[PDB]
């Protein structure tokens, strides 16, 4: 972290497409995303 | 009877009588000068000699001069024919009209109503500005008091209020000006001429104008308040009149009391004043009051020296306000005017079974979301924001747009903001509040909110911004 909002920013559209979404299924690159547009969907990694 | 003066220091004259020795407040005449020289009698030191303190320079005074009992108080010409004149702490008219031909006189040194005499009626009085209305609003025949450090906002939120409120005032006005600048006093004589509240040409005048300032010695300005509020006193009791009363600054009475005070040879309390303090803002303080007989709705503006709010004098005056207008130099700094402190204004009357819940529903919301931005402040100081929740980024950006909506063009500030002054009805007020509460204003930038009147205008100078 500590670099602004790099992660912040792709989980906020990160998030939008899941939902104006068809299956849905994710990957997150760098345990940040992991950690942030997770809880809300685990069960969706 | 006739004393003579034994010693003189500055504006504290000690004065000696061989018969008769006058009670103390009795008003002497001194001999022997060019213009009449009050010596308001302060306490009997024994000896047949009183201490007293001078209402005017002392310089020239003789040890030996001879000193007259006047018999009574400071006495001051009170009734209508104060209206629209200029005049005094001696009550002597200062605007070169002529006497005040009045038919009684009234001593400035009167008691406080009594309890059995107190009112507690709660009127909101709605002022047209957006913060006091909202957050911390003034009542009817209340005690309002603006704090502010240097050069903050005190006077021309006055000025503001004399023009949104006294100016529509079915009732008078007294405007008394204690330790402040001359040139404000001309600057205002001539503009209550000009909108026709002073008129010399017919009685029609709603405005008794009294002064006292940063020109006078200590004594004069230590007077001066008790002066136009005797003037008030009138109008309330002896016509059962609705008065408006202006004081600027009632923190120069007590700054005046610790320039005497160690004259009278007192041993000092904190910070170098007078260990007389509270009692003097006290039996001063009570007598600017609403009553059964008639209501006095009074605006007081207090100087905080160094910016301080702990200082005695300020410290001391909270006690005796229903509704406080606490002004900042930060705010005022960040360029929002006026510079109110939204979470340090309060006021007895911010009761949902008084404002409705409504507008205590807003009020509260307004200081919740500014509180809770106000702490997270420390992080984003170091860090910005970042690193904030996407929920605590949303209370920052409302905070923010609130904070900026909080503030509002004046016409008495026009000349400044470089915007036309606004007046917003309270009902407006509740609402672009409550709108900006609820998220109906998220798109819209910062810069839209600040210096406006009415949401709908927030929203136009969004259009503008593009």
């Amino acid at each position: 972290g500590l670099c602004g909002a790099i992660h912040s920013s792709v989980a906020k559209q990160m998030k939008s497409e899941a939902a104006n979404l068809k299956e849905v299924k994710i990957i997150g690159v760098g345990d940040k995303i992991r950690s942030i547009l997770h809880r809300t969907h685990s069960d969706q990694f | 009877t006739t004393g003579r003066i034994v010693a003189v220091i500055g504006a504290v004259v000690d004065v000696q009588f061989d018969e008769g020795l006058p009670p103390i407040l009795n008003a002497l005449e001194v001999q022997g000068r060019e213009t009449r020289l009050v010596l308001e009698v302060a306490q009997h030191l024994g000896e047949s000699t009183v201490r007293t303190i001078a209402m005017d320079g002392t310089e020239g005074l003789v040890r030996g001069q001879k000193v007259l009992d006047s018999g009574a108080p400071i006495r001051i010409p009170v009734g209508p024919e104060t209206l629209g004149r200029i005049m005094n702490v001696i009550g002597e008219p200062i605007d070169e009209r002529g006497p005040i031909k009045t038919k009684q006189f009234a001593a400035i040194h009167a008691e406080a109503p009594e309890f059995v005499e107190m009112s507690v009626e709660q009127e909101i009085l709605v002022t047209g500005i957006k913060v006091v209305d909202l957050l911390a609003p003034y009542a009817k025949g209340g005690k309002i008091g603006l704090f502010g450090g240097a050069g903050v906002g005190k006077t021309v939120l006055i000025m503001e209020l004399i023009n949104n409120v006294a100016k529509a005032h079915g009732g008078y006005s007294v405007f008394a000006g204690v330790g402040e600048r001359t040139r404000e006093g001309n600057d205002l004589y001539h503009e209550m001429i000009e909108s026709g509240v002073i008129n010399l040409k017919d009685a029609t005048s709603k405005v008794a104008l009294v002064y006292g300032q940063m020109n006078e010695p200590p004594g004069a300005r230590a007077r001066v308040a008790l002066t136009g509020l005797t003037v008030a006193e009138y109008f309330r009791d002896q016509e059962g009149q609705d008065v408006l009363l202006f004081i600027d600054n009632i923190f120069r009475f007590t700054q005046a009391g610790s320039e005497v005070s160690a004259l009278l040879g007192r041993i000092p309390s904190a910070v170098g004043y007078q260990p007389t303090l509270a009692t003097d803002m006290g039996t001063m303080q009570e007598r600017i009051t609403t009553t059964k007989k008639g209501s006095i709705t009074s605006v007081q503006a207090i100087y905080v020296p160094a910016d301080d709010l702990t200082d005695p004098a300020p410290a001391t005056t909270f006690a005796h306000l229903d509704a406080t207008t606490v002004l900042s130099r930060a705010i005022a700094e960040l360029g929002i005017y006026p510079a109110v402190d939204p979470l340090d204004s309060t006021s007895r009357i911010m009761d949902p079974n008084i404002v409705g819940s409504e507008h205590y529903d807003v009020a509260r919301g307004v200081q919740k979301i500014l509180q809770d931005y106000k702490s997270l402040q420390d992080i984003i100081a170091i860090l910005g924001m970042d690193e904030l929740s996407e929920e605590d980024k949303l209370t920052v950006s409302r905070a923010r747009k609130i904070q900026r909506f909080l503030s509002q063009p004046f016409q008495v500030a026009e000349v400044f903001t470089g915007h036309l002054g606004k007046l917003v009805p309270l009902k407006e007020t509740i609402k672009g509040f409550q709108q900006i509460l609820a998220g109906e204003y998220d798109h819209l930038p910062e810069q839209a909110f600040y210096m406006v009147g009415p949401i709908e205008e927030a929203v136009a100078k969004a259009d503008k911004l593009a």
